[PDB]
């Protein structure tokens, strides 16, 4: 039967920005998760629940696929119990987490000379996140008790700001590109491994 | 990261040009990187933010500039104000940490210290303690040697000095050093002296005092 | 009318503790990333605490698990939490607001002084620093052992300034402060002018006139 589609996430050209992360809902497939384990190296492979290695054993409902660019230094961020900019205002996982965090360095992808901004993140936001919430929003943060009626200026500041990477930041400041697989169990199991 | 300014200090004239560099550890974007500025007494003020941004209400002589691991704050044209001491900061991590610090300072030409030696009054002897007072008044620069020898005995460990601020007048600094010791070891010796060395002075100046005399 | 209004700071004992407030107008503390930046005596500025608007907080590894940041919107005041102090906790705290890429740390109170220190308050001992045993001639008063500061210098009631240098205290390993106060005069006025140094040390309501003559 079908393949998984997971080259279609872990090798997409281009990658979201973390506040406004991209999922993919993998369905009706078999996936080999021994290959990704193998596949590439990935800086990170951390699982949660689940065993890197024992993991084509298993069958679930559904598969998410949620990935994004962050800076390295905030790749411990991805996991559960977590706090920071990126757990609290951009991407949350659960503290009951059962899924794997994978990652690598993508500084030849995601780096310029002179700075890449592209890539965003939510630096201010009044609470944090809920697991698995995605805020998209771009309205003015209003840091005051005066109104800011969509103009910036004091007490009023646009929510989101560009990581600016360039190929030459230390590798805590490089970019990362991180996929999160998560896995649902709820209904005919729909994806397996062999 | 460790943010390392440098110079330590920066003497320059009113109407002359400030370049005060900051150092990274780690090469980083430049939207992580501030200026501040720290008067005598006062809380610090906000020059410049995100490397380059000016902020609010500060002179247009202000300008920050840099990218990766080397920053800079130009001041184009000194202003009688703006001698202070300005710090660096990054904000990549949480919390993040600053620089220790440049002071911007008056030039003058070079002004040696006049230099007096204080022997223990009387009434401290009484107590048990005491202290030999040097005093170096109105030099520049500001760096200073007092060296205090005892019977000819050169002594560390047992001296403490302050320095003043830059002189409103005349921009001199001022010295004091205090060498503290019991009164029976004051009693084992006679020879007291103060030897200072500093740019002005042509060779080492040798203050000195005989106990009982 | 943006401001930053601290207090809280005084004197404690190593092993105390203090809480310092910074009540906020103009701006709300909650919805604002709020730090700590401290600065000891003579030396630069120490970020040691950050407070985010969802609630995280972090600390620099100096005063990790003795100090707690924290604040009350009601009250738009943000507090420091002060355990276990040290003698090298001594310092200025100043609380801010941070803005990092989207604007510095542009909003900074006043400061308060936090003394840590074991030793019981002094008032100063006060002796001359005498000339004689050229053109110009020194003399002072050395304010020798006392706990805490500050101390105020003046000379002849104040009718005195011109050549005047009160030097910044010294913190002796006693943990008492000591302190010169020095003038330059003429040396032909050593004969015919009377000087005396007037030392106030508030803490210990302590007060001294010392007259200083050539020996
Ligand atoms: C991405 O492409 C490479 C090179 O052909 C391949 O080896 C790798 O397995 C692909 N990744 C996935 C997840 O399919």
């Amino acid at each position: 039967t079908n393949l998984c589609p997971f080259g279609e996430v872990f090798n997409a050209t281009r990658f979201a920005s973390v506040y406004a992360w991209n999922r993919k809902r993998i369905s009706n497939c078999v996936a080999d998760y021994s290959v990704l384990y193998n596949s590439a190296s990935f800086s990170t492979f951390k699982c949660y629940g689940v065993s890197p290695t024992k993991l084509n054993d298993l069958c679930f409902t559904n598969v998410y696929a949620d990935s994004f660019v962050i800076r390295g230094d905030e790749v411990r961020q991805i996991a559960p119990g977590q706090t920071g900019k990126i757990a609290d205002y951009n991407y949350k996982l659960p503290d009951d987490f059962t899924g794997c965090v994978i990652a690598w360095n993508s500084n030849n992808l995601d780096s310029k000379v002179g700075g890449n901004y592209n890539y965003l993140y939510r630096l201010f936001r009044k609470s944090n996140l809920k697991p698995f919430e995605r805020d998209i929003s771009t309205e003015i943060y209003q840091a005051g008790s005066t109104p800011c009626n969509g103009v910036e200026g004091f007490n009023c500041y646009f929510p989101l700001q560009s990581y600016g990477f360039q190929p030459t930041n230390g590798v805590g400041y490089q970019p990362y590109r991180v996929v999160v697989l998560s896995f649902e169990l709820l209904a005919p199991a729909t994806v397996c491994g062999p | 990261i460790v943010l390392t300014q440098s110079p330590g200090t920066l003497s320059l004239s009113p109407g002359e040009r400030a370049t005060l560099s900051c150092r990274a550890s780690q090469s980083v974007s430049s939207s992580y990187l501030a200026w501040y500025q720290q008067k005598p007494g006062q809380a610090p003020r906000l020059l410049i933010y995100g490397a380059s941004s000016r902020a609010t209400g500060i002179p247009d002589r202000f300008s920050g500039s840099g990218s990766g691991t080397d920053f800079t704050l130009t001041i184009s044209r000194l202003e009688p104000e703006d001698f202070a001491v300005y710090y660096c900061q990054q904000y990549g991590s949480s919390p993040g940490t600053f620089g220790q610090g440049t002071k911007v300072e008056i030039k003058r030409t070079v002004a040696a210290p006049s230099v007096f030696i204080f022997p223990p009054s009387d009434e401290q002897l009484k107590s048990g303690t005491a202290s030999v007072v040097c005093l170096l008044n109105n030099f520049y620069p500001r760096e200073a040697k007092v060296q205090w020898k005892v019977d000819n005995a050169l002594q560390s460990g047992n001296s403490q000095e302050s320095v003043t601020e830059q002189d409103s007048k005349d921009s001199t600094y001022s010295l004091s050093s205090t060498l503290t010791l019991s009164k029976a070891d004051y009693e084992k010796h006679k020879v007291y002296a103060c030897e200072v060395t500093h740019q002005g002075l042509s060779s080492p100046v040798t203050k000195s005092f005989n106990r009982g005399e | 009318e943006v401001q930053l209004v601290e207090s809280g700071g005084g004197l404690i004992q190593p092993g105390g503790s203090l809480r310092l407030s910074c009540a906020a107008s103009g701006f709300t503390v909650s919805s604002n990333y709020m730090s700590w930046v401290r600065q000891a005596p003579g030396k630069g500025l120490e970020w040691v605490s950050v407070i985010y608007s969802g609630g995280s907080t972090y600390y620099a590894d100096s005063v990790k698990g003795r100090f707690t940041i924290s604040r009350d919107n009601s009250k738009n005041t943000l507090y420091l939490q002060m355990n276990s102090l040290r003698a090298e906790d001594t310092a200025v705290y100043y609380c801010a607001r941070d803005l990092y890429s989207s604007g510095g740390t542009d909003i900074w109170g006043q400061g308060t002084m936090v003394t840590v220190s074991s030793a019981s308050t002094k008032g100063p001992s006060v002796f001359p620093l005498a000339p004689s045993s050229g053109g110009t001639a020194a003399l002072g008063c050395l304010v020798k052992d006392y706990f805490p500061e500050p101390v105020t210098v003046s000379w002849n009631s104040g009718a005195l300034t011109s050549g005047v240098h009160t030097f910044p205290a010294v913190l002796q390993s006693s943990g008492l402060y000591s302190l010169s106060s020095v003038v330059t005069v003429p040396s032909s006025s050593l004969g015919t002018q009377t000087y005396i140094c007037n030392v106030n040390h508030k803490p210990s309501n302590t007060k001294v006139d010392k007259r200083v003559e050539p020996k």
